[PDB]
DNA sequence: TTTTTTTTTTT
């Protein structure tokens, strides 16, 4: 509220256009009407009212003394001020460092920073020819499959299946809505020599999306909270990958019950636990490059 | 206004008359008020049927209001009261007044009263939970001014009060201008009272919805009448708690009534005719019943005479301070698909006090009692199991071959000494549990087979095969002819909805929950001249097991079965001593029971 | 996509006294097309207080007051619903008596009003808005005077008093004093027969997860529902309320800080889902009893062929499927016994035969469906488990997945891979229809009667055709028995059925009607036909000719246990295909149908 | 909204 205005309870006498202050400091409501003691309540009818927001501001990591954890400090953003940055962004504060007044130690105050000033750090149609040339160009195939692996060298095959992994096929609805898959799925067998290890970094890398896996695990479990007392469920990575690539090593050594409900994760494309509190559904829309030992 | 209407209740109450009374037309109230007023009587409840018969006004304004209502009556037998036979006339009451509900109104749900009937009289239908005890609630407070030698007295409404430090007499104070007043216990009167919870029955809910509960405040004559953990229905007001505008509310319960059987209660009515002695005297009543029971399921012509027998129960001794137990239990090991668990639904509704449960989802503590914690109050609380809320009555398990092996000793308690003794960490007791067990189980891996004996496709320790008086055992060979009459039993219950027309019918529930009822209390006794009968049919079993390849363990409690089988057929029959022709119907009772394996 | 209205605008075919004095005017609606005097009727028939306006009406009537009335929605909503019982009043009397006050909901396409939770800034103070978004909390039900009626014994007189708090649309704050003694000679005495009391909720509505910027928690907005609008929302829904915005001071010793807290007082629920398809046209109930008429020689062999068309071969399956899809009719008899009506469906076989397909079907199709699998369940998952609250920390007993799914489907893939102590869990909620829980400190039996659709990958990896079907399965013979259809989905390598397959599935790859089915069974399913003695002394001989090994066969090896509980699934296989004839008697031509499936589906051979 | 001790359901 800024511009606030109150009435009496009993005589009925108002009195308007009262002016709040700005930052965080409340008012302090008469008592003498000119009728009992406090007779004044607030008309919500009349009050004007502004956006507020309050952020959270840690300090830079490279200016911490470093024997601890970074300190921080609370802002006041305003009307447009309000929905400007996002939990994680880099900014430069001009405030009026003050105290709040909603009136461990004796005469101990809090403080904020009132900001008034903000700042942050830091597809096209012409584009679209340099796509267009080349998936017209004769040799569009080999050029790509070449691109796409350039330290480990030998047995291009395996190199060209990846190409495909990378665009998929299309997804159909037939009339009885029994969609088909869109996502291919590929095993590299063979000793672990690290000679994958370097093609998994690489399809990760060049992904839309795209996750590599050796936490909480690969498909949802269901935990017994702290806090509940309760079973609560953890949809792990291949729920979060929409549309993208998981990459997968050692498939021998994920956890039994994970690499069952992988095995009918791949099969159905979606994870359903029905266990002690937990009946949900999670679609998994994402591509198996798995690598064997 | 009201000044009429105490005349028009006044009227009610002293010209209704009453045919049904067996006699002549007499008062139905004007006897009531005489008793009231000689003091052999404390409530009067007040049918609104009745009102509703002459003057069906005053009964649209009373479950419109309801609670001036309550005091106009109450006021009326006030005034009627003396002209048959302290200062507030409030301490001077000693009766209180009760409205039965009206029969045209539907009995609700405890989610369908909502606020447009805060104030009204109501009717919910629930289950119990939390009764508390009896507690003094109270009334007229009566105060004394030790000073000037006087009494005073002041009512109570609300659920709190503040006392009074005046002796308001203006002589007390204008001579002195000093003195205080102490309370007490004595003059003043008090009243039951206690608090329960309703929660909906958890069928009555949407798919899955959380049940919601509400407050009812039991006091004066209706307390100590239900237990938690039961089915009732209860008439009375709905008003809202003293003390912004949001309010919690409560029901003030009018009239409980319990309704397990499905029903009501009817244990007043529950005495039976001489049109019906008719047919408990005549020479096979054993068998009628025996018939009766669970029609819908063909054959098992033996089965339904031992479902009986259980129901009805032996007598318990107790000689030299040594009880022997008086209830029976049946097992009915059988292959897949033979009515067992139809059975056992049957037998559940025909008890007044019966508990379902299944092997597979009831856990050993949750059968017998446990103790919980109040993560309010940090205190533990103790909670009966399946065995203690069926203690006068029957319980049932089938899936018993698949409870867990650690879930299943903890019936051997209740078996043989019938008690449940708790040693846990906030709790030593024994609580009493009198039931009856029933249970019911797949041989083997399924089926039965002929290769391996009795108990290896059994599968049961001795030390429980034998708590079991009755362990029978049933069999389906295919029979060219005998499915054929099976089918045409069950087609005819498909396309009926009934069983085929035998010669005669079977009884009613409600009537053979009646006719057993009376047939518990007999208590017959043993002759001596039968000791020797008994004894050498027993000898001859420890023989038999004794002396074959497939028998199971037979013990010395053994005899306690052909003893405690026996007294009740001498309880069907209506002698008040055992006779020589129910000794061998139990023998061949327990003969009958294991050829279905020859 | 944008909701710029209520209705869908894209398939809709398939001084304070000028106001008061325009909305009366706009109420008439005679002259023109009587729109609404066609609306008070209406609802005065059903006993309403409220009564839903279209905005697009009052821009075409008048357009300054349809402006006037999207930003000042307090002073002409209390103006709407004055001159609504005025106009109520020039109808029925008795009627404009019966209620205390009237309300008026809205609806139609507000301009910029159509606005998010996330979106709800502070320049839409005392603004009709219209939010749309997902509940997730309810609150208790709790009543709210807003009158009482108190009374003097001693005087004999009555005196009254009005009540008012914040959550109005005048917002006077009321003591609830509940006056005692007006004057200090007299007693009064508080009368709640005749007093009034109102319902009060309040929900949470919250942004819809695809709409989200992803980055943070998805922003709140608090509803305040009331007068018979209550329950209208269960958490998990999608609503589109259009409620007045508002914001509600407070002060907590006389000094008050300048924070506020902004509710939505709503006054129209709407679900943006349609949740159900009992909304057949007349041309469309005409053409179902066309066809149910056509020919009752095959309608179901005909309807069963158009059941899944994008798998070939199956025709059994299928056949089967359907009579799952429809079911039985269960009969409960006067002593108070109970008869299942349902039918469970097992499939097994090799790899690759499209018995997932079958199962991902049968969800889609039928309404209530809940799919399972054999590791992502456990046994006490199923039915129902114990636990407690976090806000009163005493147990409860939340659903499993087989009573969520009650008069419903439930579909259980890899039925298999299910160790043993879980499958027994089921004995009792797969026959006798309703689950016993007696745990710790709860004891409840909840209903549960559904039907089960199982599929399950044969030991050995695949199905040797030489050994036994006893031997490829695991089940033992009690379970086998609940299942009452058992089809083993074998897979043959000759050389002429992958070449139809190829063809099959590749035309699907170059990419009776299927929208009918769905009305033709949720109308078919409520139909319940009765036996006759025709058949009645038919099944009760193929059942004990079935029972009879000998006049089975030599080289024949059984499947499953024929017991009496395979007798009435014939009388539910029958009665299930004398549903899709909509027929009402079972006749020979049904109690022949449903026993080849049977013959089929109990027998098979072995070879050497 | 933290420890510590004790009972019972669940992965
Ligand atoms: N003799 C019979 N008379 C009437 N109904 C019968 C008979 N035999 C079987 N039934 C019916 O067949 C079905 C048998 O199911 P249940 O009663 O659950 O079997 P059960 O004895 O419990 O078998 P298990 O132990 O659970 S495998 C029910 O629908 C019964 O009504
Ligand atoms: N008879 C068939 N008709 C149509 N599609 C088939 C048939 N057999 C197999 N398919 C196709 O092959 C795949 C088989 O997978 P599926 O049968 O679901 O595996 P599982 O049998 O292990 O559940 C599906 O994508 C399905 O479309
Ligand atoms: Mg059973
Ligand atoms: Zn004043
Ligand atoms: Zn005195």
């Amino acid at each position: 509220a800024t511009r606030i205005s109150i009435q009496c309870r009993s005589c009925r006498n108002t009195l308007t256009n009262i002016a709040m202050r700005p930052g965080l400091e409340g008012y302090a409501l008469p008592r003498k009407c000119n009728c009992p003691l406090d007779p004044y309540f607030i008309m919500p009818d009349k009050c004007k009212c502004v956006d507020f927001q309050t952020l959270k501001l840690q300090e830079l990591p490279d200016a911490v003394p470093h024997g601890e954890m970074p300190r921080h400090m609370q802002l006041y953003c305003d009307r447009y001020l309000c929905d400007k940055v996002v939990p994680g962004n880099r900014v430069t504060i001009m405030g009026i460092y003050s105290i709040k007044k909603f009136g461990v130690g004796v005469g101990i105050r809090s403080s904020y920073i009132r900001v008034l000033g903000i700042q942050v750090d830091t597809v096209s149609p012409q584009e679209e020819e340099e796509f267009r040339r080349l998936a017209a160009l004769p040799n569009v195939y080999e050029v790509i499959s070449k691109s796409i692996a350039p330290s480990i060298f030998g047995g291009t095959d395996m190199k060209k299946a990846i190409a495909c992994l990378l665009f998929g096929g299309s997804r159909k609805r037939l009339p009885d809505g029994l969609t088909r898959r869109g996502d291919i799925n590929l095993l590299m067998l063979g000793d672990p020599g690290t000679a994958k290890s370097q093609l998994l970094k690489f399809v990760e890398k060049c992904s839309p999306i795209g996750v590599y896996t050796s936490a909480a695990g690969l498909t949802a479990s269901v935990m017994r909270d702290p806090s509940s007392r309760n079973f609560i469920m953890e949809g792990g990575a291949m729920v979060l990958a929409d549309g993208g690539v998981v990459c997968i090593d050692e498939f021998d050594k994920m956890r039994e019950d994970d690499r069952v409900a992988i095995h009918e994760a791949m099969e159905q494309q979606t994870i359903s636990i029905a266990k002690a509190g937990i009946t949900t559904t999670l679609n998994s829309r994402c591509s198996v490059l798995a690598a064997a030992n | 206004d009201y000044a009429l209407e105490k005349e028009k209740v006044k009227k009610f109450l002293q010209e209704f008359y009453q045919d049904d009374e067996l006699g002549k037309k007499q008062f139905k109230y004007g006897n009531q008020l005489v008793r009231l007023a000689h003091r052999e009587q404390v409530a009067l409840y007040v049918d609104l049927d009745d009102v509703a018969e002459d003057d069906p006004e005053l009964v649209d304004s009373i479950c419109e209001n309801a609670r001036r209502y309550a005091k106009l009556f109450a006021d009326a037998v006030q005034e009627l009261l003396p002209q048959y036979k302290q200062y507030p006339a409030e301490l001077m009451r000693r009766f209180e007044l009760y409205f039965q509900g009206p029969s045209s109104n539907k009995p609700r749900v405890i989610r369908e009263v909502r606020a447009d009937s805060v104030g009204k009289l109501v009717t919910v239908r629930g289950i119990v939970t939390r009764v508390s005890e009896v507690k003094p609630k109270m009334v007229v407070a009566t105060y004394t001014c030790d000073q000037c030698g006087a009494e005073t007295y002041q009512p109570i409404q609300s659920p709190t009060f503040m006392p009074l430090i005046m002796c308001p007499s203006q002589e007390c104070q204008t001579n002195r201008s000093g003195g205080r007043l102490y309370l007490q216990t004595r003059g003043s009167r008090f009243i039951k009272f206690q608090e329960m919870k309703m929660q909906e029955h958890s069928d009555q809910v949407p798919v899955g919805n959380i049940p919601r509960s509400i407050t009812v405040l039991v006091e004066g004559e209706n307390t100590r009448i239900a237990q938690p953990g039961d089915h009732v229905s209860v008439t009375g007001i709905f008003l809202p708690i003293l003390r912004g505008l949001l309010s919690e509310t409560y029901l003030e319960a009018h009239r409980i009534v319990k309704m397990n059987k499905s029903e009501d209660d009817e244990s007043g009515a529950g005495e039976l005719t001489r049109e019906e002695l008719r047919q408990i005297a005549e020479e096979d009543f054993y068998e009628k019943l025996a018939a009766s029971i669970a029609p819908e399921i063909y054959g098992h012509e033996d089965v339904k005479k031992a479902l009986l027998l259980l129901l009805v129960g032996g007598v318990d001794q107790s000689p030299r301070g040594m009880k022997i137990r008086g209830n029976i239990n049946i097992c009915l090991m059988g292959d897949p698909g033979v009515a067992k668990s139809q059975l056992l639904s049957y037998i559940d509704r025909l008890a007044p006090r019966s508990q379902y449960t299944t092997g597979r989802g009831s856990s050993g503590v949750g059968l017998t009692a446990a103790v919980l914690r109040d993560s309010v109050s940090g205190e533990l609380t103790l909670e009966g199991g399946a065995l203690v809320l069926a203690d006068q009555g029957v319980c049932c398990i089938d899936e018993f071959d698949k409870m867990a092996e650690a879930d299943r000793t903890a019936i051997h308690e209740v078996m043989e000494q019938q008690t449940i003794s708790i040693a846990k960490a906030g709790i030593l007791t024994t609580l009493n549990a009198r039931c009856s067990i029933l249970a019911a189980a797949n041989p083997a891996y399924g089926r039965y087979n002929p290769r391996r004996s009795l108990e290896q496709n059994i599968q049961l320790p001795a030390a429980l095969l034998s708590r079991f008086d009755l362990l029978w055992l049933i069999q389906d060979r295919p029979d060219r002819d005998n499915d054929l009459r099976l089918a045409q039993h069950i087609t005819y219950v498909h396309q009926h909805s009934r069983q085929p027309p035998s010669q005669f019918e079977p009884l009613d529930m409600k009537l053979m929950r009646r006719y057993i009822a009376m047939c518990r209390e007999k208590q017959p006794m043993v002759p001596e001249s039968l000791a020797d009968y008994i004894t050498a049919a027993y000898v001859e079993m420890r023989r038999e097991a004794w002396a074959s390849k497939d028998a199971t363990y037979t013990s010395a409690r053994t005899l306690l079965a052909i003893l405690r089988l026996s007294t009740a057929l001498a309880r069907l029959r209506m002698v008040d001593v055992v006779e020589k022709e129910d000794v061998n119907e139990a023998i061949r009772l327990m003969e009958m029971s294991k050829d279905s394996l020859l | 996509m944008l909701p710029r209205s209520p209705p869908l605008p894209r398939g809709n075919l398939w001084e304070l006294r000028e106001a008061q004095r325009d909305y009366l005017d706009f109420l008439d609606d005679e002259e023109d097309q009587g729109i609404y005097q066609s609306k008070v009727r209406e609802l005065i028939s059903d006993n309403q207080y409220r009564l839903i306006v279209n905005v697009n009406d009052l821009r075409r009537k008048n357009e300054k007051r349809a402006n006037r009335l999207l930003n000042n929605a307090f002073e002409e909503l209390v103006a709407f619903q004055r001159a609504l019982k005025d106009f109520v009043a020039s109808i029925d009397a008795t009627y404009a008596k019966q209620y205390e006050e009237f309300y008026v909901g809205l609806e139609g396409s507000f301009g910029s009003k159509h606005v998010s939770p996330r979106t709800l800034t502070s320049c839409f103070l005392s603004c009709v808005v219209c939010v749309e978004g997902i509940v997730t909390k309810c609150s208790l039900v709790r009543p709210k005077v807003v009158r009482s009626v108190h009374y003097c014994p001693a005087t004999k007189k009555t005196i009254e008093r009005r009540y008012s708090d914040l959550t109005t649309l005048v917002a006077f704050p009321s003591s609830s004093v509940y006056p005692t003694k007006d004057e200090e000679n007299n007693p009064l005495e508080t009368e709640y027969g005749l007093s009034v009391y109102k319902d009060h909720q309040t929900i949470t509505i919250q942004e819809m997860p695809e709409k989200a910027p992803a980055g943070q928690l998805p922003r709140s907005v608090d509803v305040i529902l009331d007068d018979d609008l209550v329950d209208k929302a269960k958490p998990g829904d999608r609503v589109q309320v259009v409620g007045t915005y508002r914001c509600l001071p407070g002060k907590k010793g006389g000094y008050t800080s300048g924070t506020f807290r902004t509710v939505l007082i709503a006054c129209n629920v709407k679900q943006m889902s349609k949740d159900a398809q009992p909304s057949f046209s007349a041309e469309d109930i005409a053409k179902i009893k066309k066809f149910s008429k056509t020919r009752s020689k095959d309608i179901f062999d005909q309807l069963a062929k158009s059941l899944a068309p994008s798998i070939h071969g199956h025709d059994y399956v299928k056949k089967a499927i359907l009579c799952l899809l429809l079911g039985g009719v269960e009969r409960d008899l006067e002593n108070g016994s109970h008869i299942r009506g349902d039918i469970n469906i097992l499939l097994i076989g090799d790899p690759s035969v499209a018995k997932s397909q079958l199962l991902r079907y049968v969800l889609c199709t039928a309404p209530r469906a809940i799919p399972t699998t054999g590791r992502g369940s456990s046994g006490v998952g199923l039915t129902a488990a114990v636990t407690t609250d976090q806000e009163t920390g005493e147990r409860r007993l939340e659903a499993g997945a087989m009573v969520l799914a009650d008069r419903g489907v439930v579909c259980i893939d890899e039925f298999d891979k299910m160790s043993d102590m879980d499958r027994t869990a089921i004995h009792e909620v797969m026959e006798q229809g309703r689950v016993t829980i007696a745990k710790a400190g709860i004891h409840a039996r909840l209903n549960a009667r559904c039907s089960v659709l199982a599929a399950a990958n044969p030991v050995y990896g695949r199905y040797d055709q030489y050994k036994t079907p006893m031997e490829n399965i695991g089940l033992q013979d009690s379970l086998l028995s609940r299942f009452d259809l058992l089809f083993i989905m074998l897979d043959q390598m000759d050389p002429e059925q992958d070449r139809e397959i190829s063809d099959h599935v590749l035309r699907m790859h170059r990419y009776v009607s299927a929208a009918f089915m769905k009305k033709y069974i949720h109308v078919a399913k409520i139909i319940k036909p009765v036996l006759t003695q025709e058949s009645a002394t038919y099944i009760a001989e193929e059942y004990s000719r079935l029972r009879s090994q000998d006049s089975m066969s030599s080289d024949t090896a059984r499947t499953s246990p024929v017991t009496a509980r395979t007798l009435e699934t014939l009388i539910r296989l029958a009665t299930a295909h004398a549903k899709a004839r909509m027929s009402k008697t079972v006749d020979l031509q049904d109690a022949e149908e449903a026993v080849e499936l049977v013959q089929y589906a109990y027998f098979k051979k072995v070879l050497e």
